[PDB]
């Protein structure tokens, strides 16, 4: 549920 | 058609979007992508999203009545990030770094 | 004064430096800052450093004899990153993402 | 001894 920055791309 | 103050604000915005600050500014370039990030509650917690591309289009659209409205949107952007994420999150550290850049330039507005 | 091929290479370089890829491209914008990063062995392990600002100045200086020399510098940049860092490092994942962008555009050069 | 990206700034 935590934001994962690398998942933006 | 921009005030002297909002012209200065536009230069702050250009700096925040420059490669100089990209290492910590990039998560704010575009609206938070709750779809790609699978943040199914993001738009329930954040009722008023904001990001630098949105601030830019409003500035370019001459939608800010004064420098104070520009600052309110920038701080909303940072506030949403502190509101949604746990305090130890790396994106919160990135927001604080970029906010340090913003508050320093904004305070020095002639 | 640029070949058709190196003009295309210059457009690849402009794309790699664009905000589109900033999330993973920013560590390559400038030379690795071994001083700021306290990497006291970086220049012992990496004998030939390379980065995008260096590729840009060489391209602007018309220093590449052909597209093959441009590609050799870009891959040197990625290779130095894989050589210095452990394979699980986040900067290695960022290099592989940016290299995927490079190899795909380079392969499609007319 | 490991590179820390956030230490760049």
């Amino acid at each position: 549920h935590r934001x994962v920055l690398r998942d933006n791309y | 058609k921009l005030s002297e103050h909002l012209r200065y604000c536009d230069s702050i915005l250009r700096e925040m979007l420059s490669k100089k600050h990209a290492a910590y500014a990039w998560p704010f370039y575009k609206p938070v992508d709750a779809e790609a990030l699978e943040l199914h509650d993001y738009h329930d917690i954040i009722k008023h999203p904001m990001d630098l591309s949105t601030v830019k289009r409003k500035m370019d659209g001459r939608e800010y009545p004064d420098a104070q409205g520009f600052a309110a949107d920038v701080r909303l952007m940072f506030s949403n990030c502190y509101k949604y994420n746990p305090p130890d999150h790396e994106v919160v550290a990135m927001a604080r770094k970029l906010q340090d850049v913003f508050e320093m330039r904004f305070a020095k507005m002639p």
